[PDB]
């Protein structure tokens, strides 16, 4: 049954979970640029409480 | 089958902690401990093949250190 | 478990075979070769390292190749 | 389910076979001493044929 040979053989490999047919993965890295050039502050112009 | 090679070769590195990784050095040490301790007298065996190597004295112990280890897998 | 020692350590020795006899050599000789050819550039680092060990040639090939088997099974 | 594990870790340990509480082994060995000293030749004094 080898069923715990690969289960062993699997070490340093990532878990995954599967909903319906696609696969969520939950370690990874994005790489995103963040262009804060249209951020403003909504508080500004209000008065001291 | 029989060999099944292992996966921390190409372990994936992340922030998360991979499948099995509190078992990996504990493995490897108690493998070489416990073929050591039931065959004992190889320690002899290992120390004389390992004077008969090598000059130095640094020589001569990394011998017997890589005999030790080499033999507990039969590598 | 994760270790689960071999029992060819203490090969029963008899007329007829043993539980798995066919597979023994092919067994450790295909565990090295696999490894040796998915990671190439570990010859080079292991023949550096023997180079820069041992005083002789012979000791060099020796470290050599007990580097090159101590390395595919992590022993 | 740790069996094909098992089945690896046992190279080098002798198959037997149990037909009822009684396991049979198919290799081992003993030692006898042959006392041949009550054998006897059933043929001779027979005239040749």
């Amino acid at each position: 049954s080898q069923e715990g040979a690969v289960h062993t053989a699997l070490a340093g490999a990532l878990e995954a979970e599967m909903d319906g047919a696609k696969g969520r993965l939950s370690s990874g890295h994005l790489k995103c640029r963040l262009k804060m050039d249209k951020l403003r502050l909504k508080g500004v112009s209000y008065s001291l409480c | 089958a029989v060999t099944l090679p292992s996966h921390s070769t190409r372990k994936l590195q992340t922030r998360s902690q991979t499948w099995l990784e509190s078992r990996e050095y504990t493995k490897h040490l108690i493998r070489v401990e416990n073929w050591i301790f039931r065959n004992p007298g190889f320690a002899l065996a290992a120390a004389a093949i390992a004077w008969l190597l090598g000059s130095s004295t640094s020589q001569k112990v990394i011998y017997l250190v890589m005999i030790l280890l080499i033999a507990p897998a039969y590598s």
